[PDB]
């Protein structure tokens, strides 16, 4: 799977590439990032010039080098490497993207918002930390995430959503409780106290930046 | 007394030809135009006199002598109209502008409060103010450059940001995997990279090279708004808070011999040592029979050059930038 | 910079103002001046520019009666100045050289006193009470 | 640093100094920026100093009672407040009281 | 700081014992 | 010329001109390679068809004594065989073969012949200097020699840093990849020769311990060599002119105190601008039992050589002058020395007999230190460079062979700025000649787009004399320090309310019309005259050069045509500039200090303008430069803000 | 409060303060009122805000308040947004 999130909108383009791309090929991490640079660049000539993204922020800094060779047609469109250690892999571990992924025969374009119903109530800045809060918790531990997300049965996912429907406070609480999970996972491995820690150390620790 | 500053101007500069004179350097003519500090300065009105007239500005009276008028008086112009000149299709219309209804200082005021500052377009001088965009994490991440234009010009012709300038790089590639050179090589060409700029430290001191200099001491730490207290008797700030005592406490969450004072030098100088050395280039060697095949106005030129760069470049052997298709 | 040394000119100044003010006016003098306060100028008519001051060379009584009043009231020099005649700062400097004279004294009939001009010679308070490069003098008055 | 803030709280308020306040503060900055130099120099005056300036003497009116106020010179005072910090703990940690 | 957790501790024991007068005794 | 060891290498060379076409030459500075290279040129018989020798150099007085010492070697005249040209002063004929030019005329007069038909042996010198110009001829030689390889260049990098420049040329194109089909061996188009100096051992001393006042450290230091070491004089290596002044004023008072019948002590200052007696004091050898103490900035260590000279010491710093990108203004800042900068300067020592050096810092300091110095084109205002570039017809700047690149957004700045000079379309090309007509002018461009959008608003001849002025480094005032009101009544001789630049104005005119060029009335108005009248040629040559703009000339000064009122005319001279002047734009604040239009940085007015006590609301400046802890603004005139937003809408804009 | 502040080890070496306090008033013209008290020391010993609630409520409220005042002759639509500047450009312009 390639992710291409659109933080300002909650847009999320899955590329699904099949084995039929990797079936007699060698060096395969070679051609599969000139690969994810060729698609990267095919879907921003789809894309029309207003929406057509202005920076290209990559998890791996090994992208600004295929994606510039790429992307020799538009100068206008920025890549800037995250410094960041961004946890957008850990969006294997909902049940239903892996499902589609795996169930998937045809390397194809997937349309997905991330933030489901969090515009209509909060801004993007919220709904970018609290996704990146899920995020970080999911790659923490799937299954108690899992349980913080959905802490009764009452709360069903919909079906046109990836996370559940849940009120400001409960996501309030859901952010709480997802933070100390993440605090408590950060103190066992790096043998740091989670009580003396201040608000910087927190939303470090909740960026993923290298402290 | 006008003609003793006039020819005492006209004595002490005489060549001036181009601009106003400077009045004459003597205890008894002033100097207006000399900067007396602001301890110095003395407070007067348009017409000289040491005096305030506005309620809000220190006077004892205001407005037109302690009276709301004006010497000119008040006349209310006059409004009529009709089915056959109507008011709102006339070619004159006068509009009610709030402006005839002020004074010459709520102009001045509205002037004040007009300050001047450059477009978004263009930068200025000393303009440092991205430190609290870029230094802020994942905010300062969406925040992005408002493209000033020059950054725009040279994205136009061919530049991307986030490298330098230069003739393209033919170098292959790095995937992340390391360092592995089993990789093809067959060399995009990629663009050069950006060489960072110099930033020098503040020189004011005599201190040496390599002197790391006496380290200082911190001071032992440190609807809204009111009605102030006046500019004079806010004295020494007597008034920070009455609710509660002292500043706000900052908390944690835990709980030959050589000359004297000089040493000499274990090692040479290497560069002075290449100067006497032979070198590391063996000369040409240089074989009998070769020979030397060559046997022992600019204004006027340039006043006919006519070769716009148009058409300078072209022999040149350079490709023009691309303009207006 | 408001303090400093004293020159000739300034102390000059300060004797004519005097002349043309008195004693009890001091911001005038001040004012005459550029570097020095008000209190400035007035230590220093007190303890040097007033020619009531003994400037010379102490006579021998002196010392006697200097040393029987450090004897009597240590480190009250305020106090034992106006007694021997001369100024606060005379009489310990005149107090202190007698010290170290009577220590060079010890050194001369003790054997301490070898080479005269050599670096191993151990010095006196007085070349410790000169200025080191990058001092400020206490009394400059 | 307990010395000079001590000598803050006097005229670290803002405005309205006259001339040797000026120079007090001139004199703490330039102490905060340089410890060992004024150290050097208090400990020099500790050894040295026996002849000081003039003290001025004023009085502050109670209504029912009135007091002297002394005016020492800056210098002294931070001398005399490096001694009054160091005395006071010393005394604390020899149980003088 | 190995010195600097020493006196802070110190004062610890300041304030404590500032609090506790009589109740020690 | 025999003894020099070059000739000992001269036929080989010969070779190499003959054979590669480009050869760098590796020699020391002293070895005689600018004097005997050139003559070993010509009598090659380089020059015998109607061909040139140019010799580019870094540095200008350098240029013009290294001139005259290969004319002087020739048994001719300075511009009948052996001649040079330096920015406005062009001493050559049509005799000449040798001639010794400016790098940055090399570049200005390539609008002349692009493929620099008239000359065959361009030859760099001081190339380990690295100007901007060195770079950019550089890279003209580069594309040049791809259509001409008759044309031979060399370059004389001193240093070991050679081998970048052969890296640089086999480096050809991009274009030659896809015709290189053939399996012929790449022949050495880049030859590096090194021609070996000569000197004599020089004893490096450190410090064992970092110094807290290297001014005074450096003063106690030739007081010791004086008093321990025999008899030589000592160089010293300082930075500003200010220290110069303080160490000469200390020494001299503590040779006041030195003991009698010892060798007196001489102290000479070595400045930039200084005036011709205390440069033949300092040329001059020392009398009879005295030893002189030269305090010098970095001239001895390139630019002048001074006879007789055992002692040296190296302060470690150095002023550099940076133009910072995101502000926009200058920073002559203490840069610490560079490691072949500070080599140079231990090498200066050792001339005429084997002496020692005395750099001022530990030997782990001497490990830390840059190798090189920062490139020059990393640390200017690259829009002239960008100006100079499209003049030559290069507008793929961003696509060009740069010795080193410049970094990618200070020629961002520099574009800004040229777009906000006119100058510039939307689409970063050249205008309608706009462009073209501040692209030739050898005049910082901000006051040649003045001049431009002069013609149209009337005035033109005022402000050419102003233009006259503005480019001139050495000030028209002789600094005379014994007196302070007479130096104050004698500016206010011409003094002019109205800014600083009409007082320029009225100097030239006085000295124009009523003067008759005579120089004594400059001596007792405290004027400098060399600079002055150097500055009359260039006003003559920028009207020359606006005559070949096509706008004809309205030369009013000397018509007695007074009809029209001064007040005007002067308000109409400041209005010009301020159309010319907006991006140098300041108001001034209360507290006297002034600031820019984002109220950001603290400005002052440098004290040798006319507006340093007088009381002004809007201000603008010639130029801005960053001293020790102040930013001081030269040359202040007063403005008004409406002018700033009717002239610059674009720029400005109210709230 | 005290045991949590930043500056805790050169408060440690700070004694005899009340004592010098007591003969601060033979330095000062300016009396101390607070002299019994060292806020680094003691920590702050009072909280006055409710009072602040409670008076606002005892004249009414908000809206009372702003009836006796000229606070609808300005125009503004509502109080919550409103900052009072404490001195004035002019009046900071004639300090010294």
């Amino acid at each position: 799977a390639i992710f291409i999130f659109n933080p300002r909108t909650g847009q999320l383009f899955l590329k699904i590439i099949h084995t039929s791309v990797w079936a007699g090929q060698k060096r395969l991490g070679q051609l599969a990032k000139w690969k994810t640079a060729e698609e990267v660049a095919a879907l921003i000539r789809s894309l029309p010039v207003e929406e057509q993204p202005k920076q290209l922020i990559v998890t791996r800094k090994g992208l600004l080098d295929p994606l510039e060779v790429n992307l020799v047609d538009f100068p206008n469109i920025s890549i800037r490497a995250s410094e960041l250690q961004l946890p957008f892999q850990a969006a294997m571990k909902v049940e239903k993207l892996g499902d589609m992924i795996l169930r998937a025969t045809e390397p194809q374009m997937v349309l997905f918002n991330l933030y489901d119903d969090w515009l209509k109530t909060i801004s993007s800045y919220t709904a970018f930390s609290r996704l990146i809060l899920i995020l970080r918790a999911l790659h923490v531990n799937q299954d108690k995430t899992k349980l913080i997300l959905r802490p009764d049965k009452t709360v069903i996912t919909q079906d046109h959503h990836i996370w559940p429907s849940l009120t400001d406070e409960d996501w309030i609480k859901v952010e709480m409780q997802l933070r100390d999970l993440i605090l408590n996972d950060y103190g066992k491995k790096n043998n740091v106290n989670v009580a003396s820690l201040t608000t910087s150390e927190v939303r470090d620790i909740i960026l993923g930046m290298e402290i | 007394r006008a003609a003793y500053e006039a020819d005492l101007t006209a004595q002490q500069s005489p060549y001036v030809f181009f601009g106003t004179p400077l009045p004459p350097l003597d205890p008894d003519v002033r100097d207006d135009g000399s900067y007396v500090p602001i301890w110095k300065q003395e407070a007067r009105d348009e017409r000289g006199r040491k005096r305030f007239h506005g309620a809000f500005t220190g006077g004892w009276s205001a407005g037109y002598f302690n009276t709301v008028g004006s010497k000119e008086g008040w006349t209310p112009s006059s409004f009529v109209s009709s089915r056959t000149k109507r008011w709102k299709d006339d070619p004159n219309k006068v509009e009610q502008r709030p402006e005839d209804f002020m004074d010459e200082e709520d102009l001045a005021d509205l002037e004040e409060s007009r300050k001047l500052q450059t477009r978004e377009a263009f930068s200025g001088l000393g303009s440092t103010a991205d430190d609290a965009v870029r230094a802020s994490g994942l905010m300062g991440l969406f925040r992005v450059e408002g493209e000033t234009m020059g950054v725009k010009l040279l994205k136009k012709m061919g530049w991307k940001e986030g490298q330098g300038i230069g003739p393209k790089v033919r170098r292959k590639a790095r995937l992340g995997l390391g360092s592995d050179a089993n990789i093809t090589e067959e060399t995009h060409l990629f663009a050069p990279d950006n060489v960072p700029m110099i930033s020098f430290v503040r020189k004011t001191d005599h201190k040496g090279l390599g002197y790391a200099g006496e380290t200082g001491l911190t001071p032992l730490s440190k609807p809204r708004g009111s009605i102030g207290v006046g500019i004079l008797n806010d004295t020494g700030s007597d008034d920070e808070d009455p609710y509660e005592l002292g500043p706000k406490i900052s908390y944690n969450r835990v709980i030959r011999l050589p000359l004297d004072g000089f040493v000499f030098g274990k090692e040479p100088d290497p560069l002075i040592s290449e100067i006497i050395a032979e070198g590391k280039y063996p000369p040409p060697r240089i074989p009998p029979g070769w020979v030397s095949s060559k046997k022992p106005s600019t204004a006027e030129a340039a006043k006919s050059s006519t070769l716009d760069p148009r058409a300078r470049a072209a022999i040149l052997g350079e490709k023009q930038l691309p303009g207006k298709s | 910079v408001k303090g400093g040394v004293w020159t000739n000119i300034e102390d000059e100044i300060l004797k004519a103002a005097v002349s043309k003010y008195g004693l009890n006016q001091w911001a005038r003098v001040s004012s005459l001046l550029a570097r020095k306060t008000p209190k400035q100028c007035k230590a220093r008519w007190n303890e040097w520019l007033d020619p009531s001051i003994k400037k010379i060379e102490w006579s021998r009584e002196e010392d006697e009666k200097l040393l029987h009043l450090a004897k009597l009231m240590p480190t009250q020099w305020r106090t034992i100045a106006p007694i021997v005649g001369r100024t606060a700062n005379q009489c310990l400097e005149r107090y202190q050289k007698l010290l170290d004279e009577a220590e060079q004294r010890e050194a001369s009939e003790l054997g301490l006193t070898g080479p005269d001009g050599g670096e191993t010679r151990a010095p006196t308070a007085e070349d410790v009470r000169k200025l080191r490069p990058g001092e400020i003098d206490p009394d400059p008055e | 640093i307990l010395a000079l803030e001590r000598l803050r709280e006097a005229y670290s308020t803002k405005g309205r100094l006259n001339q040797s306040q000026r120079e007090e503060l001139a004199l703490i900055e330039q102490a905060y920026d340089s410890p060992g130099t004024t150290l050097e120099r208090i400990k020099r005056f500790l050894l040295t100093q026996r002849a000081f300036k003039e003290v001025g003497i004023d009085m502050n009116d109670n209504y029912s009672t009135i007091n002297p106020v002394y005016d020492v010179e800056p210098i002294e005072k931070i001398s005399d407040a490096y001694l009054d910090q160091y005395l006071w703990y010393q005394a604390d940690q020899r149980h003088l009281f | 700081d190995d010195s600097e957790a020493e006196e802070r501790a110190a004062y610890e024991e300041a304030q404590v014992r500032a609090a506790m007068d009589g109740l020690r005794g | 010329a025999a003894l020099l060891p070059i000739a000992k290498h001269r036929e080989s060379l010969l070779y190499l001109v003959e054979t590669n076409p480009v050869t760098i030459v590796v020699g020391q500075t002293g070895s005689g390679k600018s004097t005997q290279i050139p003559q070993f040129l010509e009598k090659a018989g380089w020059c015998a068809d109607g061909k040139l020798i140019a010799v580019t150099q870094p540095r200008r007085v350098a240029a013009v004594t290294l001139a005259i010492r290969v004319a002087e070697e020739f048994g001719c005249e300075v511009g009948k065989e052996v001649g040079y040209s330096i920015r406005f002063e062009d001493a050559t004929s049509e005799s000449t073969r040798i001639k010794y030019m400016t790098d940055g005329l090399l570049i200005r007069e390539a609008l002349v012949d692009p493929l620099l038909s008239r000359y065959s042996v361009i030859m760099i010198d001081e190339a380990h200097e690295r100007s901007i110009s060195s770079d950019i001829l550089l890279g003209l030689l580069k594309k040049i020699r791809r259509k001409r390889p008759d044309l031979r260049i060399i370059i004389s990098s001193a240093t070991l840093q050679a081998e970048d420049y052969r890296a640089y040329f086999e480096k050809a194109s991009e274009t030659q990849e896809e015709d290189s089909s053939n399996d012929k061996q790449k022949e050495s188009i880049a030859s590096i020769i090194s021609i070996e100096g000569r000197t004599y051992p020089i004893d490096i001393l450190y410090l064992d311990t970092p110094t807290e006042d290297y001014l005074e450290k450096a003063i106690s230091t030739v007081f010791d060599i004086h008093t321990n070491e025999p008899k030589g004089d000592i160089l010293v290596f300082l930075t500003g002119r200010d220290e110069i002044e303080q160490a000469v004023q200390a020494v001299s008072e503590r040779s006041a105190s030195l003991p009698p019948g010892s060798e007196a002590l001489l102290p000479l200052p070595l400045y930039s601008g200084l005036s011709a007696e205390q440069q033949m004091y300092v040329f001059e050898e020392a009398p009879e039992n005295t030893r002189k103490v030269i305090f010098s900035t970095n001239l001895a260590e390139a630019s002048v050589t001074i006879e007789g000279i055992v002692y040296v010491i190296d302060s470690g710093f150095v002023k550099l002058r940076a133009y910072n990108p995101k502000t926009g203004i200058e920073s002559l800042t203490a840069t610490p020395v560079s490691k072949a900068s500070a080599a140079q300067r231990a090498g200066r020592a050792g001339r005429t007999k084997p002496g020692k050096c005395f750099r001022l810092y530990t030997e782990e300091a001497y490990q830390s230190l840059p190798d090189a110095t920062v490139p020059e084109i990393q640390r200017s205002n690259l829009a002239p460079i960008i100006l100079q570039l499209k003049a030559l017809g290069i507008d793929n700047v961003l696509r060009f062979d740069y010795f080193t690149p410049p970094p990618a957004e200070q020629m961002t700045r520099a574009l800004e700025l040229l777009y906000s000079l006119g100058a510039l379309d939307d689409y970063a090309k050249l205008t309608r000649p706009l462009g073209l007509r501040m692209a030739e002018l050898a005049v910082e461009p901000m006051m040649a787009k003045t001049l431009l959008s002069a013609q149209s608003f009337g005035c033109l001849s005022e402000i050419l004399t102003i233009a006259a002025m503005t480019s001139l480094d050495g000030t028209l005032w002789i600094q005379h320090e014994g007196d302070k009101k007479k130096t104050e009544s004698v500016k206010r001789k011409f003094a002019a309310e109205e800014g600083d630049h009409l007082t320029l104005l009225n100097v030239y005119q006085a000295f124009v019309t009523k003067g008759r060029k005579e120089a004594h009335w400059c001596h007792e108005n405290m004027l400098n005259y060399k600079a002055m009248i150097r500055a009359v040629s260039i006003r003559a040559q920028l009207k020359r050069f606006l005559e070949r703009f096509g706008i004809d000339v309205e030369e009013s000064l000397s018509s007695p045509s007074v009809s029209q009122q001064p007040a005007n005319k002067a308000e109409k001279i400041q209005r010009c500039l301020t159309i010319g002047y907006f991006a140098h734009a300041a108001k001034m604040q209360p507290d006297g200090t002034f600031r820019n239009v984002s109220g950001t940085t603290v400005l002052h007015a440098h004290p040798s303008s006319i507006m340093f006590n007088r009381k002004a609301d809007w201000v603008i400046f010639h130029e801005v430069l960053e001293t020790k802890d102040k930013t001081f603004i030269r040359d202040i005139t007063r403005i008004k803000k409406e002018w700033l937003l009717e002239y610059a809408p674009d720029f400005y804009k109210t709230t | 409060n005290t045991l949590f502040q930043k500056d805790r080890s050169t408060l440690s070496f700070d004694k005899g303060f009340r004592a010098r306090a007591e003969f601060k008033i033979y330095q000062l013209m300016k009396s101390n009122p607070f002299w019994w008290t060292n806020p680094r020391h003691d920590g702050k010993l009072w909280n006055l805000n409710a009072y602040r609630t409670d008076v606002i409520q005892a004249l009414g409220g908000v809206e009372t308040i702003l009836e006796h005042t000229l606070f609808k002759a300005t125009g503004f639509p509502s109080w919550e947004g409103l900052f009072w500047e404490k001195s004035s450009g002019f009046e900071a312009s004639m300090q010294f």
